């Protein structure tokens, strides 16, 4: 609607941020399972600790 | 000189005796009367509290008390002290002199 | 002017500077500036009035007097290297003469009083040159001559203009004159940083004709040279007034406007040298000039100032002026903050 | 935290989008929004901060600050419609703006790991502050006022540049999570003595420091009310907020180096306490009371223990709401009788029954009444600076009675007594002032019930 | 978030930060080795070109 | 393409189009003088565009669509105040002659630049050449405070000296007492507390004043109202003029761009006529001027540059 | 006719709107262009 | 209303300098059109 | 080289890619002149030339693009010629011997 356009606009950018948000943790993971506190062997099917 | 004059202080109440205060157009002062009431009081004040009270354990306040009685429990079981001076082993320091 | 003349004269001042910046030889440095004087004292008297004719005449005795000093430190290098290559000169006498010949075409105080008075006199399209385009070739010299400039004397020359720029422009009420102690300021802060990063004196320098550009065109725009003049912007186009306001706390070093970074690059570079004190204390005497800003802003921008009635005939006709590269300038002047790395490709 | 600076920035597109009488309704509604996803950054650890990105962290510390930094941005646009009915439609979106840039400054501020991007988003902050006060502000020393703010500013700032480049330099970097590691200790020299003043004045001008405050009256009686609301509720925070983190390279020098401004701090709060008693200015008289308040967080900075930094943070918190909440109280009979003179008008209780309960709950909570978040800050500082020194509770003890007295003094001159005789325009509260009131206590005193989360990195 | 996630987000953090402070310290030093000696490609004063010279049999023989 | 230095680069000079008819002629008198009918016939038998005189909504007629706007546009300056009131406290007096010097300074503009553009001459009744004889009787009447006479004249000096005289100054010489007498008989009920003092005040400043300035540097032809009635001889006289007086003389392509680049651009053409020089009457103060020019672009066709009004029809927005 | 006199822009100056939006397309299409023989020869350069 | 500047602030900026002194009281400001 | 904007060296580091966001950022300061350009001539800010407003990003990224590449290409000169440095000057850069903190001695200072 023409009327009422303007009300996705901040909740679009609450999205984007949680999108970059989330990509620019994937810039982040030189010791993702290799700290000493939290390192282990990945799970039978699992292809990362987190993300 | 060439100025005008002071206007006259407007009381919303005259052209509207339900008015909320918020504008002059009874339909918007209305609405904006909703927006407020409900995602000031409605959301954030309410839910807002709500997510607030179940936390899950804000700063492992809870955590350090569960460990704590796992130590406490486990040391006085073995007659260790309950809690020592040193924080460091001394074997790993390395005095000067 | 003929429109065709009015063309040549600009390409000859350009050339003027050009064969200084590409000139290997001294001779040919000379040569450029001598070339830039004979072309820009036309446009300065292009209005035919007396006080151009004395500002002309007053530009010309002092460009004369500094060629000649110029000349002077270049036969000198000559008598004790045998050479006319441009670059570090081999005698400290000559040395002296050639960074006071080139503060003095800059006008960096205390060789500044004709800045002010020529800039007063001129048109405010010819003032644009003269504070902009015209230092780019005493700066060119600057840069390449550095190493043999002494430390004391150019930073002498820095810390004055800094202090006369600021205190000069408290008192002014004509545009053309604020912007001229505001020249002088900044010519101020890229000597400052040129004996330790010349590549700062160069960002500095750019910036600074970015924003002074900006205001220029923006005076052209409205016919104003005067501060009363300005008030009356905000009865006739509101959008100038906000972005002589953004361009105006930029010229300012206000974070986080385009105007900041070079006094933030600068402070790093001296700092980095152990010089504490001194970028201090210009970081301090700065804001005299914020000051005056800072007044321009309220009588133009923050306050409406009281107006006329045949200003309600203007309302009815369009701008018509050029305002060449204004949107592109006033943007750059304002919101080049975040891209401030971008200061390597001058290395 | 860019799921908070991008939707605060799509809050401009919205305001400059908007139909033209929605221009208040949209903004409002969406900057509640941002204000409720700002709960988010309750996700905080015991031992490690939320460290996002190479740019942006949150802690205990600056989470309790971003929230009431996005809080207040409804607040304030609620605040202001009203004076600005009669602008014009395009300077209404304008002001909208500098409010909107204003909280995307503030939140970009208390999250920056570098200390120079501290800087610059701390500064940034004073133009559009700036630009709300000399712009929309009423009378004509407004422009004195923001010549004042703007200087006072800048004279400390600009040394605190020179000094954290210099630290830069000498460390290699100014990230937050580093100097937590490489930090050393300041051995004592006139250098250092300087590198101290440099890093700490800025922040002490901000918070207002006692003999550095005079700029505070000036810019509060002039600014318009949503100026008032985020120079109090969070301005002043940011000299605090900056202090409690860059202490964290100044030790040892700190030890003897906050003498002279612990007792300024000290005596300071006693001084402007008992300048409120005297004040005519209704305005005026809250503008000191901040300074009062913010002399007991300068101090619980300056002693450095975990009683006093769990303290400040509290008291900061509450003091932005509470300070806000008396502008809001004192705009709104402003919006009346035009006068901001706090004997003009009197009895009001008679007039405005449920306003004079919010101006006993505001009060109550300024003379920091058991137990509102106020008093539970105010206590920890005052257990604290009596382990720095027993003598320090007498001065603690004093200000807590002058405090009271001022507070109920300005309750009863307005509240009680005979209302006047010839004001006759006094109408009845809107819903938009009875719903402002209620947005500030209701979350102030709902903390109560669960204050850890104002209690800082130091909890 | 969960508490790994966020624990070795810090570490990554951290090992950015720390080699660009080790790398900022030895930029400060290598520019002062270089601007002291000259030695390095920085600092690099300009000297005059020895191709410009003329090495042909002059009308002299004493040069 | 629109004139500049490009076009007069390319051949667009004014000596190429302007002919031995390329005159501007200026035809003056005093009140009910029958001026405004001698200067038609001049036009029509010469093939002249004719400019009628130049009143309070001159301005008006050249731009949007030609209508008068309401009066506080005008600024409530008022011909008709004036008469019944010429010593109001409001200063009208002033204001409308400071309004209608300027709406003669735009209409010269308009003149000259036609005449520049394509050679043909132009009809003028009065011009800012001689609008002062209203100033003047104006302040001999005590209509007008000195002060008002000194910002006239320093808006007229840094003004008129922009722009070269009429070729051609027509004087038509009514007695007093016979221009006392055809306004009783036009019948307009403000104009006729006229007063014969401000009318022989009027007469007193051209033939003191403007006829013998003009002389200097133009060709003056007189008449009294009997021989004006003869337009054919009339334009007789003029097509035996000499033309050797006057700056006219001096100009050549080169001085003529440069007037054309002023006369084709408004704003510098009214750039001086608001000097801020604050005098009560013709000073507005902030909130009245702030709002009024918010009214004035809520006008149709006003809010946005010619040719990007939706509102009155203009298409292709998003490509112009 | 609503203006009482022709304005300047009535009519789009349709030779100018063919010479933005040529420049636009050249531009871009160079831009991309320059953008791929980058990548490829950075590919070449470090045998990618 | 807001206050604005009237006719009196306005000619605080409208001198010749912005600080008179016993040495520049002669000064003038100068020709609107710079023609002398 | 001497006068080269971009070194034929320079073709061995990665372009920046099309989705820089110093790139987007240099587009939408493109985009802000283009607004500023209908304001000061009073059109439609939004809506007006869309022509006009197209190309003022296109400039601005085109030329944002190069200034983008040569920013890169100095900083990667600047690490090269560093660590040339300091592999052909070992004795100025020494690699000191570190040890633990059990080890190294500090000063206590109570805050008390
Ligand atoms: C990375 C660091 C940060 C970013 C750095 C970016 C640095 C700036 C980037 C370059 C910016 C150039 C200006 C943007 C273009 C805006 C003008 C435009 O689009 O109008 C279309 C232009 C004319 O439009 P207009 O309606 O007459 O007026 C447009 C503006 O008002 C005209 O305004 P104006 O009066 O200021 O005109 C100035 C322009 C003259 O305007 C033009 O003629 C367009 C020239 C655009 C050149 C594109 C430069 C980028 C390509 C580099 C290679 O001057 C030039 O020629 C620029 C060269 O049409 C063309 O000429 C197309 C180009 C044909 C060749
Ligand atoms: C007695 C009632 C029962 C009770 O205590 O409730 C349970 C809790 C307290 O009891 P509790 O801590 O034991 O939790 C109970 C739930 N379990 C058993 C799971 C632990 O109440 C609350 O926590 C209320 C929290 C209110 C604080 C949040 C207010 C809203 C914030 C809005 C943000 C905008 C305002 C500005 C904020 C400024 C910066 C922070
Ligand atoms: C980056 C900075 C870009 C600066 C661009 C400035 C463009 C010129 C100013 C735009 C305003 C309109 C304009 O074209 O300027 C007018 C002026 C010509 O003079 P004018 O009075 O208009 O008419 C001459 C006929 N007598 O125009 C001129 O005379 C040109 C003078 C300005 C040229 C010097 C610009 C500074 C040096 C740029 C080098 C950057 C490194
Ligand atoms: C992103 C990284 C960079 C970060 C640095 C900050 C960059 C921002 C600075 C950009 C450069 C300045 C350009 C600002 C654009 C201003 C345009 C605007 O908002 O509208 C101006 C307004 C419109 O006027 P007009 O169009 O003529 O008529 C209105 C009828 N509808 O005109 C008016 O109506 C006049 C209103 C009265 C004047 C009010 C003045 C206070 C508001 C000033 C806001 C701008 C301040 C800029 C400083 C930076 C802010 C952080
Ligand atoms: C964010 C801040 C960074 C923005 C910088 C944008 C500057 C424009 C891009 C130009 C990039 C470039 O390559 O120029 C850098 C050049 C290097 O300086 P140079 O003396 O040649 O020696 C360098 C050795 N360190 O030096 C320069 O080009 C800067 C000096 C500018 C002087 C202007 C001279 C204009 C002459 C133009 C003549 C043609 C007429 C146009
Ligand atoms: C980051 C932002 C930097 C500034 C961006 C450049 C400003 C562009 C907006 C502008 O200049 O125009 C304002 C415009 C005025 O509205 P309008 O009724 O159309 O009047 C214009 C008549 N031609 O307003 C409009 O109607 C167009 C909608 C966009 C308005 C944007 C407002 C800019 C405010 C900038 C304040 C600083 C932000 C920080
Ligand atoms: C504005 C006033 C202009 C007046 C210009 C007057 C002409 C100036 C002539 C300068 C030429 C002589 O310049 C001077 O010559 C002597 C002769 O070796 C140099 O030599 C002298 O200084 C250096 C110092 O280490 C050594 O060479 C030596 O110890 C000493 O004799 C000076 O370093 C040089 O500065
Ligand atoms: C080359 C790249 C260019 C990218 C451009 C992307 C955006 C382009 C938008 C073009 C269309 C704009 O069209 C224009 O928008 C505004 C608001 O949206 C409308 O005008 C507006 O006026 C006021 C607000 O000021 C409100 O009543 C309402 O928002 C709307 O009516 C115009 O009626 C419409 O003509
Ligand atoms: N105050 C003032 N009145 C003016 C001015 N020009 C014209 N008027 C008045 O406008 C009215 C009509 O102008 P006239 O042309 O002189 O009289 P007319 O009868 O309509 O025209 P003719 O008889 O043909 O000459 C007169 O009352 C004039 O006084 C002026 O510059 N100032
Ligand atoms: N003279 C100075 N101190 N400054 C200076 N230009 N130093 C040269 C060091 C340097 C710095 C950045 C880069 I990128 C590059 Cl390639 C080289
Ligand atoms: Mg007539």
């Amino acid at each position: 609607v023409r009327d009422h356009w303007v009300h996705v606009l901040v909740p679009m950018g609450f999205v984007f941020g949680y999108y970059l948000d989330r990509k620019n943790d994937e810039k982040l993971t030189a010791f993702r399972n290799k700290s000493l506190l939290y390192k282990r062997e990945l799970k039978p099917n699992e292809e990362v600790t987190w993300k | 000189w060439q100025e005008d004059p002071e206007p006259e202080d407007e009381n919303l109440y005259e052209k509207n005796p339900d008015s909320h205060g918020y504008d002059k157009d009874p339909a918007v002062d209305i609405w904006n009367m909703r927006v407020v009431f409900f995602f000031g009081f409605s959301i954030v004040l309410v839910l807002g509290s709500t997510f607030v009270a179940y936390l899950p354990d804000y700063r492992m306040q809870e955590w350090a008390r569960r460990e704590a009685e796992r130590l406490v429990k486990y040391r006085e079981a073995h007659g260790l002290p309950i809690m020592e001076s040193n924080c460091f082993d001394p074997s790993k320091i390395q005095l000067p002199e | 002017m003929n429109p065709i003349i009015f063309i040549i004269i600009l390409l000859t001042i350009m050339l003027g500077t050009i064969i200084v910046m590409i000139s290997s030889h001294w001779l040919l440095v000379w040569i450029g500036f001598e070339m830039n004087m004979l072309a820009i004292i036309p446009i300065m008297m292009k209005n035919h009035n007396p006080r151009a004719t004395e500002a002309s005449t007053k530009y010309f005795l002092t460009q004369s007097t500094a060629s000649m000093l110029l000349m002077m430190a270049v036969i000198i290098n000559l008598m004790f290297s045998g050479q006319w290559t441009v670059m570090k000169l081999f005698n400290p006498m000559a040395s002296m003469l050639m960074t006071m010949a080139l503060a003095m075409k800059l006008g960096m105080a205390p060789f500044h009083f004709w800045v002010p008075e020529v800039t007063q006199g001129i048109p405010l399209s010819s003032g644009l040159i003269l504070l902009t385009w015209q230092k780019l070739a005493p700066m060119s010299v600057l840069y390449q001559i550095f190493p043999s400039i002494n430390l004391n004397l150019i930073l002498t020359l820095s810390v004055l203009s800094i202090l006369i720029g600021g205190w000069g422009g408290l008192n002014q009420t004509q545009l053309r004159k604020i912007m001229a102690y505001s020249s002088i300021a900044h010519m101020g802060w890229m000597t400052a940083v040129l004996p330790y990063n010349p590549t700062m004196t160069l960002l500095n320098l750019i910036i600074y004709i970015i924003m002074t550009s900006t205001m220029f065109t923006m005076f052209m725009a409205n016919s104003t040279t005067t501060t009363l003049s300005l008030s009356h912007t905000w009865n006739k186009t509101p959008i100038m007034t906000v972005l002589i306001l953004a361009t105006l706390l930029s010229m300012g070093g206000l974070p986080p406007l385009s105007g900041f970074m070079p006094k933030w690059m600068i402070i790093q570079e001296m700092t980095k040298n152990n010089s504490i004190i001194l970028p201090t204390f210009m970081a301090i005497t700065a804001l005299l000039n914020l000051y005056f800003y800072m007044r321009l802003t309220y009588s133009t921008t923050l306050t409406m100032f009281p107006s006329t009635n045949n200003m309600k005939m203007k309302w009815q006709f369009p701008l018509m002026k050029k305002m060449t590269f204004l949107p592109t300038m006033v943007v750059l002047s304002t919101m080049m903050l975040p891209l401030t790395p971008m200061l390597s490709v001058l290395e | 935290m860019l799921k908070y600076i991008i939707p605060t920035i799509m809050l401009m597109p919205l305001t400059w989008l908007s139909k033209n009488n929605m221009i208040w309704v949209n903004s409002t509604a969406h900057s509640l929004l941002i204000s409720f996803t700002s709960l988010l950054l309750m996700n905080q650890f015991g031992d490690n901060s939320l460290n996002f990105s190479l740019l942006f962290f949150s802690d205990s510390l600056s989470t309790p600050l971003l929230i009431l930094t996005m809080w207040l941005l409804p607040l304030m646009l609620m605040a202001s419609q009203h004076h600005l009915s009669k602008e014009n439609l395009t300077r209404k979106k304008l002001f909208i703006t500098m409010l909107i840039s204003l909280q995307l400054f503030l939140i970009m501020t208390f999250t920056a790991m570098e200390l120079i991007l501290f800087y610059i988003l701390f500064e940034a902050t004073l133009v559009p502050t700036l630009i709300i006060i000399t712009r929309w502000g009423n009378q004509t020393e407004r422009l004195n006022a923001g010549l004042y703010f703007l200087f006072y500013t800048l004279a400390g700032s600009l040394p605190l540049l020179v000094a954290l480049i210099y630290i830069q330099n000498t460390v290699g970097s100014l990230n937050f999570l580093m100097l937590q590691y490489w930090v050393q200790p300041v051995h004592n020299s006139w250098s250092n003595v300087f590198m101290w003043l440099a890093c700490m004045m800025a922040f002490m001008v901000k918070m207002p420091l006692y003999g550095l405050h005079l700029w505070l009256p000036k810019a509060h009686v002039e600014a318009p009310i949503a100026g008032s609301m985020v120079l109090a509720a969070v301005l002043l925070k940011l000299g605090g907020y900056g202090m409690l983190r860059i202490t964290l390279i100044l030790n040892p020098m700190t030890d003897f180096m906050a003498y002279p401004f612990i007792m300024l701090s000290l005596w300071g709060m006693i001084m402007t306490s008992s300048i409120c008693l005297r004040q005519t200015d209704l305005k005026s008289l809250i503008a000191y009371s901040s300074v009062s308040h913010m002399a007991l967080v300068i101090v619980a900075i300056l002693i450095q223990t975990p009683w006093s930094y769990m303290g400040a943070t509290a008291l900061m918190i509450a003091h932005g709401l509470t300070s806000s909440m008396l502008f809001c109280l004192a705009n709104s009979n402003y919006e009346r009788i035009h006068s901001r003179t706090m004997i003009l008008a009197r009895g009001l209780q008679t007039l405005l029954p449920l306003m004079a309960t919010w101006w006993l709950l505001a009060s109550l909570t300024n003379l920091a009444l058991p137990p509102t978040i106020n008093l539970i800050g105010e206590l920890f500082v005052v257990m604290s600076t009596f382990s720095w020194s027993n003598i320090t509770i007498i001065l603690m003890g004093v200000n807590m009675v002058i405090t009271a007295l001022y507070s109920l003094y300005m309750l009863i001159m307005t509240q009680r007594g005979k209302y006047t005789y010839h004001i006759n325009n006094i109408s009845p509260s809107f819903t938009r002032e009875n719903a402002l009131m209620s947005l500030h206590i209701l979350p102030l005193l709902l903390l109560t019930l669960n204050p850890k989360i104002i209690l800082g990195p130091l909890y | 978030d969960g508490p790994e996630k966020n624990y070795e987000r810090t570490m990554a953090i951290l090992q950015i930060e720390a080699e660009k402070a080790e790398l900022r310290l030895k930029e400060l030093e290598v520019r002062r080795l270089m601007r002291a000696r000259g030695d390095g490609p920085w600092f690099h004063y300009p000297t005059i070109d020895k191709e410009l010279i003329d090495h042909s049999p002059k009308a002299t023989p004493d040069n | 393409l629109q004139y500049g230095p490009l076009a007069y680069i390319l051949g667009e000079k004014a000596t190429k189009k302007m002919t031995e008819k390329s005159k501007l002629i200026t035809v003056d008198g005093n009140i009910c003088s029958g001026k405004s009918k001698l200067a038609k016939e001049i036009a029509e038998k010469l093939g002249l565009k004719h400019f009628p005189e130049a009143g309070i909504h001159y301005v008006d007629s050249t731009t949007g669509d030609g209508k008068p706007l309401p009066v506080q546009f005008s600024g409530n300056c008022s011909l008709e105040k004036f008469y019944d009131d010429p010593k109001s406290n409001d200063g009208n007096s002033y204001r409308l002659q400071a309004w209608l010097y300027a709406s003669r300074l735009l209409q010269y503009a308009d003149a000259l630049e036609h005449l520049l553009s394509t050679g043909q001459g132009v009809v003028l009744e009065r011009s800012i050449y001689s609008d002062f004889v209203f100033l003047e009787a104006m302040y001999r009447q005590g209509f007008i405070r000195k002060q008002c006479v000194d910002h006239y004249n320093q808006v007229k000096k840094v003004t008129i000296c922009e722009y070269l005289p009429p070729h051609v100054v027509v004087y038509v010489d009514v007695p007093v007492p016979e221009v006392q007498s055809r306004i009783q008989k036009k019948g307009n009920p403000h104009e006729m507390k006229i007063t014969s003092a401000y009318l022989q005040d009027i007469e007193n400043a051209y033939k003191g004043t403007f006829l013998p300035e003009m002389s200097e540097k133009c060709e003056v032809l007189q008449y009294s109202a009997w021989e004006a009635q003869d337009a054919e001889k009339v334009v007789e006289d003029i097509e035996y003029l000499k033309y050797d007086k006057g700056p006219w003389l001096d100009q050549n392509d080169r001085k003529l761009h440069k007037l054309r680049m002023l006369v084709q651009d408004k704003l510098e053409v009214l750039n001086y006529t608001s000097i801020p020089v604050f005098l009560p009457e013709v000073t507005v103060g902030a909130h009245q001027s702030d709002q009024v020019f918010q009214e004035f672009t809520e006008l149709p066709g006003r809010k946005y540059r010619a040719g990007y009004n939706e509102d009155v029809g203009d298409k292709w927005i998003w490509l112009k | 006719k609503f203006y009482i006199q022709e304005p300047p822009h009535g009519s789009p100056n349709w030779l100018k709107v063919g010479l933005t939006l040529g420049t636009s397309v050249f531009l871009w299409i160079y831009l991309i262009k320059q953008h791929n023989e980058d990548v490829l020869e950075y590919k070449r350069r470090n045998g990618l | 209303r807001q206050w604005q500047p009237d006719v009196e602030w306005a000619e605080q900026y409208g001198g010749a300098v912005m600080y008179p002194t016993k040495e520049t009281a002669h000064w003038k400001p100068p020709p609107w059109n710079d023609v002398d | 080289a001497t006068f080269q904007f971009l070194p034929d060296e320079a073709r061995s580091l990665p372009p920046p890619k099309l989705t820089d966001p110093r790139l987007a950022f240099v587009g939408f300061l493109g985009y802000c002149s283009g607004l500023i350009d209908n304001a000061i001539r009073r059109r439609p800010v939004l809506l007006a030339g869309l022509h006009r407003q197209l190309l003022y990003i296109t400039s601005f990224v085109f030329v944002g693009y190069y200034l983008l590449k040569r920013q890169d290409y100095m900083y990667a000169v600047r690490d090269h010629d560093m660590f040339s440095y300091i592999k052909s000057h070992p004795e100025d850069f020494p690699e000191k011997d570190k040890k633990t903190y059990g080890e190294v001695f500090e000063e206590f200072h109570p805050v008390r």
